[PDB]
């Protein structure tokens, strides 16, 4: 037999372990592939009708879980352009955080489409000034689709009303009282002059009954135990201290120097009475509970008791100072009795026991205050993430909302809009951009077939349903999911709004990454290790 | 290759690139065969043994060279060699440079199709002037003399050369006709083990690989018949399985008897037309048989004085009939005399174990034989082959009606014809004419680098002294300046040119049209 | 060890569709180079 | 080309994956199946360490078959809730769970949808949650003798098919008792398990107060009385024992006169601490921290008891039933910081020597002492005697029974029917699934008890749309008897949050179809 040698240059130069992709077809059209492929795995869990997926990664762990930002996180693709699209689902879930899968499958739709344009003879340049010449106009006609806004957002019967759309797309049936919650918790929180932060949210897993039996807390909660014997105090004064619960010593190594039977036996008599005499200064300010974050003593824990002094140790920083932040008190890097201004503003301290799970409650009398604790119950570790996460959207849903109070009507029938407007404009556009500008419309059409398969009931006839009632002269009427048959409904009677903002951050997200993946013709990688 | 992940294939520029580097790797080594100056080769087999030739058929297929591109420039060389004759170190050099100045031009921006059709009119031009530029003469034996020496020249040194141009030119006017074409298989290639000097002449008679088996049979013989047969002599048996069924001893040596007499008979038969033929004894017998002879056959026809040969080829027989003109009849049914060969001289020569027999003086031969003489083997076989591309050269002279000048000169003649026609193609035709006319200007550098003298001034002073005078002016091979080829006596081909050229172009069509190389057979190994 | 059968691999399919058609379009672009007079000659 | 996840990634579609699933869910049920009524029988499990393990509670069981399986692992779960709440029916929710996979198997290969499924399960969840209440019946005012009775009953129920069975009316006034002191907060760190090796089942005590194990002694614990009428405890938590008294110390001693004034001074120190602590007027010396030799041989010559390497918890018990107070100095050991008792022995149960502390009218907690087997008995004795405690304070901050045995299910799968039978469409079947799975109870009770399950199960049937309703199984007369007439009661908490987890299980696992196990 005849053996075929290689090229003397590069091919003989590109050393073991390396790749080689000059060609069209085996770089474009396999990142294309692939894309393709890792959109068609997260397509079926997109609407409210969307499964679960149990992924198992390395370290045996359960993730049973619907958010496909911790699916793509768990997967460890070892491909460039499916390693770019999870950035940039990263990036939007950092930026927003509540558009993954729809950038996924709109990046999808794009290569796809632009698969089919690069076959029949289409450039790449001519093609990517279309996509962002449909880009800026679906950008310029996106504020003239607004037919809602947040009125006010202190209400409690008006903030569970926007939020209950985006919670009830990841918990299907159970979601009045979620979005209930979490308006709630927003409330309590919810200073004044806007300035929302999200780490003054706190999630408490309690095993115990079902969802029935979850309720909020105006406070912190700890799942430690009294160190001391005192039970609970009714007014008590907390005040923290940074140090330990201990007797200070010098940072530089140095022994005591004792003489005969006078030092050697007062010595220890002059330390009792220091400590006495700090313990007795220390309950004197009208302190009633000491919270620390160091290593206490026996002594020291003896002589609190006998002044009924309750001593609450945590070993977490972080937790010092929203404990400190949440009654308003600061820190202390000295044992330093307060006096007036460094002392606790609580109103009841109790040690209780819920699901064989003894638990630190600080609950205050006051309706408004800095942060809160949300109690969550369950009977499995899964649902009681997923629930975690469904709040966590919720919040971020609610920041987003905060910043822009602009309203657009979700479901199914924006996207179509905005494709049939790409669709009459881009008509009168001369060149070759002109196809480039009808796929980009087409591209619109992947998010209300998508949501017909999952309901469970056919996409053409809801796609021509759709276009005939836009046609007709509607334009706030979506797709249905409760009827059985392919109709249509109004999507503002029902009430169905979502984010404009993180809508046009998504997009832009997405246009992104399509041009930034349709720009690269060859690639050149190495050898794993 | 997504079906087949061990499945090497190359794409268009790389299946290119590795055409042209094996093409230039050929060419660089055949490079120091073109003319007498060149180098000899030494080949080792991996037995032991030692070849030393000076022909590129030779070299390019005992080169241990695995790649496709060579292998077909093997086979086409091997074409050419036992088509016309020599024309494979020439062919090959003006394909490397064909190839080379295509691939100049092609990674610059051009389509190999318009390459190709400039090259279709180039050779078209080529094959014109070629039609009006031969020269006919009358074909006589100084015209043959010199063209066998002007082939030979480029193999040996210069007496051997001219020994065997003279042997040569012998027995082509030997076996010369007037009818019939130039028939080979008739002069025998018989080697021997001695004498290295002047010794490789011409024999006018045929000399066989064996002698006589019968000691008392006489060594030299006078005038003698010669008698041509093919008859079995041995004991044949029986188609059908038979068997003998005596009773005593006396049937046991009847039915031995019996069995004997069939060729009692034809021994008989033979004595008595030997007795007919000869019948005093100034006059001998010489027997010529292709099969074997029992002992008993050879014992009785030694009697009588019979020199008869056993176990010959073929070809031998045809020999003999074509040299003394006797009948090779098959039996001995009407055995009449005219039927024999006249002799003059037979003789019969002993080396060592080997036995030869020379049948030499004959009235009007038309078969002769030539005696190789060398040292070893290799040189054997060197001058075996020399003589065989002389015989070659010499019967397509022959051949054909005209006669072309050999050196240098009709290539830079092609080449100013290329360059005059070059304007008057339309297209991007030009770029072709002109790489086709800068590779027919090889074989000129080629010469001037193995003299030992420039390329670039020599090929200028050539070029000018064409240009200036509208002569056949050659180069020359000891001093450098410019010679007529058609004064000193350096001829060539017509047909082997025109053959040599149709492949350059056949190869040229086929390697430029080529730029997928694609390997995804089955490997056949299980286990 | 009971089994049902030795050494038998079952697909769905869409994946076995998609396999053949990606087959069948690699097929028909690794032929269509040999297509017009302005194609190219191969070797194998 | 490169592929898209890492080489070694297995995946399914949805069908085949929730075939497995069920499959999985039907061999993990089907180890724990013939553990339930009173004539089941528990199984042994073997480690790799080889310790056999022995325990009738489902719970234990499920612990020890370490499944790996992604799919398994739902079953588990909502046995660790169910324990870690009211600990008890901890093998009928897996088993009410299977069953509803099994009924909706058929509905799920016909090609139904899994959020109709889901949501007729949450549907019949709350309206069986919704009866539930409905029928609980609870009292509205009672004496502290029928609460007694009451939890006497609900303990007898819960022992009833334990391996104590045959001495239920002995432990459930043990575990009332033990519940009843333990004031309003319900501590279980306050009730101390000893188990001592010998004797008989019968043989077990329960003292009103505290007692521990014998720790280290020296040469100076046979010198001393063991035996007072009227002691007085010192709790305390200092070392007393011959040391130095800092590990960051460095004395440079100049002549003779100051290392013997050093060496006296030490003597003289431990002289002063020793009197310091006998001059508190106690006789019980106890502290965390091991005493020394010259200590113990002080305290003989005084007719004092000392012991140390007391356990924390020891320590809190035996400080929570007397009413003292840790004193870690000795400069303040005055009058109300010391125990108090009424008598106070140290006999040898079992060739083990044992303190025991009884006799104080203000003790806030007990000690039990269960004897009988070795190992595996001993510790099958203290998880059913932890299961009482727990149904006893579940039934005690509930206090709502209902009838036992499967009475309760009869009634809510005929409840589920009747609702079935209104409603028409596709609700109608699925409603009638689950109330077919509920009847699964009374079934397995009779395979278990080796009873006729048909005619039993069509009687009940018959008996309740004829209606007469707490009517359940009967393993004794082999026939059907009034479950609430037969002292037969227990805690609604059970039903409820078992009901609560098959839901939420049922609804984790049909709501998957698609399984991602990445390698290593
Ligand atoms: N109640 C509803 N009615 C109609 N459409 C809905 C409803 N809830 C969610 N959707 C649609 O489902 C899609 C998926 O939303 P979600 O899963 O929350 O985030 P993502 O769009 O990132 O997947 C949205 O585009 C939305 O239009
Ligand atoms: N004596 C000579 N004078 C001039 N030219 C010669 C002479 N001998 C050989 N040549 C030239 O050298 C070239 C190569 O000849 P050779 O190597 O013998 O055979 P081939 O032509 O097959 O390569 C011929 O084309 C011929 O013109
Ligand atoms: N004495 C009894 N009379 C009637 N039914 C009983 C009796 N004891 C137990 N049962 C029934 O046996 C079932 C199993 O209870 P048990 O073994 O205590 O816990 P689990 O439900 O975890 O197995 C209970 O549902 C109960 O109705
Ligand atoms: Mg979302
Ligand atoms: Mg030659
Ligand atoms: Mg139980």
């Amino acid at each position: 037999a005849l053996h075929v040698p290689k090229a003397p240059g590069f091919a003989q130069m590109l050393k073991e372990g390396a790749k080689h992709f000059s060609g069209l077809e085996e770089a474009v059209y396999r990142n294309i592939q692939a894309c393709k492929e890792l959109a068609q795995t997260t397509r079926t869990a997109y609407g409210p009708n969307g499964m679960n997926k149990m992924v198992i990664n390395h370290l045996e762990k359960l993730f049973v879980t619907n958010d496909a930002a911790t699916i793509l996180r768990e997967l460890e693709v070892q491909h460039p352009a499916a390693k770019m699209i999870v950035m940039a689902s990263h990036m939007q879930e950092q930026e927003v955080g509540d558009g993954t899968n729809f950038v996924l499958v709109f990046a999808g739709a794009l290569l796809e489409l632009a698969e089919e344009l690069l076959r029949i003879g289409l450039s790449v340049s001519e093609v990517i000034e279309g996509y962002e010449i449909a880009c800026r106009k679906a950008h310029e006609i996106l504020p003239n689709l607004v037919c809602c806004s947040a009125k006010n957002l202190r209400d409690i019967d008006e903030v569970s009303s926007l939020l209950r759309t985006s919670i009830m797309s990841k918990q299907y049936g159970n979601e009045v009282f979620l979005a209930k919650l979490i308006a709630q918790a927003c409330v309590s929180i919810f200073p004044d002059s806007g300035h929302f932060n999200v780490d003054n949210i706190r999630v408490c897993k309690i095993l115990g009954s079902g969802i029935s039996s979850s309720s909020v807390l105006h406070g912190m909660v700890f799942k430690k135990e009294t160190e001391g014997d005192v039970t609970s105090v009714k007014d008590a004064k907390i005040a923290v201290y940074s140090c330990p619960f201990d007797g200070m010593i010098t940072e530089t190594k140095g022994t005591v120097l004792i003489k005969t039977a006078e030092e050697l036996m007062n010595f220890s008599k002059g330390e009792e009475n220091l400590m006495d005499a700090q313990v007795k200064a220390i309950a004197d300010t009208g302190a009633n509970v000491v919270v620390t974050g160091g290593k206490v003593a026996d002594m020291a824990l003896h002589y609190a008791n006998k002044y009924n002094i309750m001593l609450v140790r945590l070993n977490s920083k972080w937790d010092l100072r929203r404990l400190c932040k949440t009654v308003g008190a600061t820190a202390l890097p000295r044992l330093t009795p307060p006096v007036l201004e460094e002392m606790g503003h609580c109103d009841s301290v109790y040690l209780s026991e819920v699901g064989d799970t003894q638990v630190v409650v600080f609950k205050h009398e006051k309706e408004d205050g800095a942060i809160s604790t949300i109690v969550l119950r369950g009977s499995t570790d899964n649902l009681m993430d997923d629930i975690e996460r469904a709040v966590d959207d919720g919040v971020n849903t609610f920041k987003v909302l905060t910043r822009d109070k602009r309203l657009v009507p979700g479901g199914g029938a924006t996207e179509i809009e905005l494709a049939k407007q790409i669709t009459s404009y881009g008509e009168t556009c001369p060149g070759l951009e002109q196809y480039a500008i009808k796929k980009f419309a087409e591209a619109f059409e992947a998010i209300p077939r998508a949501l017909a398969e999952n309901s469970g009931v056919k996409a053409n006839e809801v796609i021509s349903k759709l276009y005939a009632v836009h046609q007709e002269g509607n334009k706030n009427v979506g797709l249905d999911i409760e009827a059985e048959v392919p109709a249509v409904k109004d999507m503002l009677e029902a009430g169905i709004l979502d984010t404009y903002l993180g809508k046009y951050w998504a997009i832009k997200l997405a246009t992104n990454a399509a041009v930034t993946v349709l720009r690269v013709d060859q690639i050149i990688m190495a050898k794993p290790a | 290759k997504t079906l087949n992940p061990k499945a090497e294939v190359a794409r268009a520029q790389a299946a290119l690139a590795v055409n042209i580097s094996a093409a230039r790797g050929l060419q660089d080594v055949l490079r120091t065969n073109l003319g007498p100056k060149g180098t000899m080769k030494m080949l080792v087999s991996g037995a032991g043994d030692i070849k030393l030739t000076k022909d590129g058929n030779v070299l390019l297929h005992e080169m241990q060279i695995q790649h496709p591109t060579a292998s077909l420039i093997a086979k086409v060389a091997t074409a050419q060699d036992d088509i016309t004759g020599d024309g494979t170190t020439s062919n090959v050099l003006i394909i490397g440079e064909l190839l080379k100045q295509a691939d100049l031009y092609i990674s610059e921006g051009l389509h190999p199709r318009i390459i190709t059709e400039g090259f279709e009119a180039a050779k078209e031009k080529a094959l014109q002037f070629l039609e009006e530029v031969k020269v006919s003469r009358e074909m006589d034996r100084e015209t043959l003399i010199d063209v066998a020496r002007t082939s030979l020249r480029t193999k040996v040194h210069a007496e051997l050369a001219d020994v065997l141009t003279e042997a040569v030119v012998d027995s082509i006017l030997a076996i010369k006709k007037q009818d019939e074409p130039i028939d080979l298989f008739m002069i025998e290639i018989m080697e021997m083990k001695h004498k290295s000097e002047t010794d490789t002449s011409l024999i006018r008679g045929l000399v066989l690989d064996h002698g006589a088996r019968h000691p008392d049979m006489k060594k030299r013989v006078e005038d003698a018949y010669i008698l041509t047969c093919n008859v079995s002599l041995e004991y044949e048996k029986t188609e059908v399985n038979s068997g003998f069924f005596y009773k005593s001893a006396e049937e046991r040596e009847k039915l031995v008897k019996a069995e004997r007499k069939f060729i009692e008979d034809r021994v008989k038969k033979i004595i008595e037309l030997k007795r007919k033929v000869c019948g005093d004894s100034d006059k001998g017998f010489v027997v010529i048989n292709q099969k074997g002879i029992d002992p008993f056959s050879l014992d009785a026809l030694s009697k009588e004085g019979i020199v008869a040969l056993r176990r010959a080829k073929r070809r031998n027989m045809e020999r003999l009939t074509l040299a003394c003109g006797g009948v090779a009849l098959n039996s001995f049914d009407d055995l009449s005399p005219d039927c024999l060969g006249h002799a003059g001289l037979v003789y019969e020569y002993t080396l060592g174990e080997e036995k030869f027999t020379f049948i030499e003086k004959c009235n009007n031969p038309r078969s002769v034989t030539l005696l190789i003489k060398g040292p070893n083997k290799h040189t054997l076989t060197q001058i075996k082959d020399a003589v065989r591309d002389g015989l070659r050269a010499v019967k397509n002279a022959i051949d054909d009606g005209c006669v072309v000048p050999g050196a240098g000169a009709v290539e830079v003649a092609m080449a100013e014809a290329l360059i005059k026609h070059k304007p008057s193609v339309k297209g991007r035709a030009q770029l072709g004419v002109q790489a086709f006319a800068d590779a027919l200007l090889i074989i000129p550098k080629v010469l001037a680098q193995n003299s030992g003298f420039d390329l670039q001034e020599t090929l200028v002073k050539i070029q000018a002294e064409h240009s200036e005078s509208g002569q056949l002016v050659g180069v020359d091979l000891n001093t450098g300046e410019p010679m007529v080829a058609a004064e000193v006596g350096v001829w060539d081909n017509y047909c082997v040119k025109k053959q040599l050229l149709h492949s350059c172009t056949v190869i040229a069509t086929n390697i430029l049209l080529v730029d997928e190389i694609m390997r995804a057979g089955m490997s056949s190994l299980k286990g | 060890v009971l089994v049902l059968s030795q050494n038998t691999k079952r697909e769905s399919g869409r994946k076995v569709q998609s396999g053949n058609i990606n087959a069948a379009k690699t097929i028909a672009d690794i032929i269509r180079t040999c297509l017009g007079p302005k194609s190219m000659m191969k070797m194998l | 080309p490169v592929i898209l996840l890492k080489e070694g990634t297995d995946s399914s579609q949805g069908i085949p994956q929730l075939v497995s699933n069920i499959s999985a869910c039907q061999v993990i049920a089907e180890a724990v199946r013939t553990t339930l009524g009173p004539r089941g029988m528990d199984k042994l499990i073997v480690d790799g360490r080889g310790k056999a393990t022995i325990s009738n509670d489902g719970a234990t069981i499920l612990k020890l078959l370490d499944v790996v399986h992604p799919a398994a692992k739902t079953l588990v779960d909502i046995a660790k809730s169910q324990d870690a709440e009211v600990g008890d029916g901890t093998t009928s929710v897996t088993l009410l769970a299977a069953e509803f996979l099994k009924q909706v198997k058929p509905y799920v290969e016909e090609g139904l949808h899994p959020q109709i499924i889901i949501r007729a399960f949450r549907t019949a969840t709350q309206l069986a949650v919704n009866k539930i209440k409905e029928i609980a019946v609870t009292v509205k005012k009672a004496d502290k003798v029928e609460q007694r009775k009451l939890l006497e009953k609900c303990a007898m129920t819960a022992l009833s098919s334990k391996l104590i069975s045959q001495q239920k009316a002995f432990f459930a006034k043990m575990v009332v008792d033990a519940v009843m002191m333990l004031d309003d907060l319900l501590q279980l760190k306050m009730i101390g398990i000893k188990k001592v090796q010998g004797g008989a089942l019968e043989d077990s005590q329960l003292v009103a107060g505290v007692a521990f194990k014998k720790t280290f002694s020296y040469a100076g614990f046979e010198m001393q009385p063991k035996k007072y009428h009227n002691p007085k405890i010192a709790l305390l938590n200092v070392e007393l024992e011959l040391k130095a008294e800092k590990d960051n110390a460095e004395i440079r001693v100049h002549t003779v006169e100051d290392y013997q004034a050093i060496v006296d001074a030490e003597w003289n120190i431990l002289y002063d601490k020793l009197e310091k602590i006998h001059h508190s007027g106690a006789k019980v010396v106890l502290s965390k921290l091991p005493i020394g030799d010259v200590a113990t041989q002080y305290f003989a010559d005084r007719d004092m008891f000392c012991a140390g390497r007391v356990p924390e918890e020891d320590l809190k018990r035996t400080m929570m039933a007397c009413g003292g107070s840790i004193q870690t100095s000795v400069n303040a050991l005055s009058a109300d910081v010391l125990g108090r008792c009424q008598v106070f022995e140290e006999t040898q149960i079992g060739g083990e020597r044992y303190n025991f502390f009884t006799g104080c009218p203000k003790a806030k907690t007990c000690t039990f002492i269960l004897r009988g087997g070795a190992e595996q008995f001993m510790e099958e004795t203290e998880r059913s005697l932890h299961d009482a405690i727990m149904i006893v304070r579940r039934a005690i901050k509930n206090d709502s029974v209902v009838a036992g045995g499967g009475a309760i299910e009869m009634e809510l799968s005929k409840y589920l029917r009747d609702y079935s039978r209104t409603i028409p469409g596709k609700q109608q079947l699925l409603i009638g699934a689950y109330a077919k799975a509920l009847e699964i109870i009374p079934r397995q009770l009779c395979d278990n008890a080796g009873f006729d399950a048909t005619n039993i199960l069509n009687k009940l049937r018959a008996r309740h749309a004829q209606g007469g309703t707490w009517y359940g199984v009967d393993i004794n007369n082999e026939d059907i008897a009034d479950n609430f007439e037969a002292f037969v009661w227990e805690p609604a908490m059970v039903r409820i949050n078992a009901l609560t987890a098959a839901s939420e299980a049922a609804c984790l696992i049909v709501s998957v179809d698609e399984t991602i196990k990445n390698p290593r």
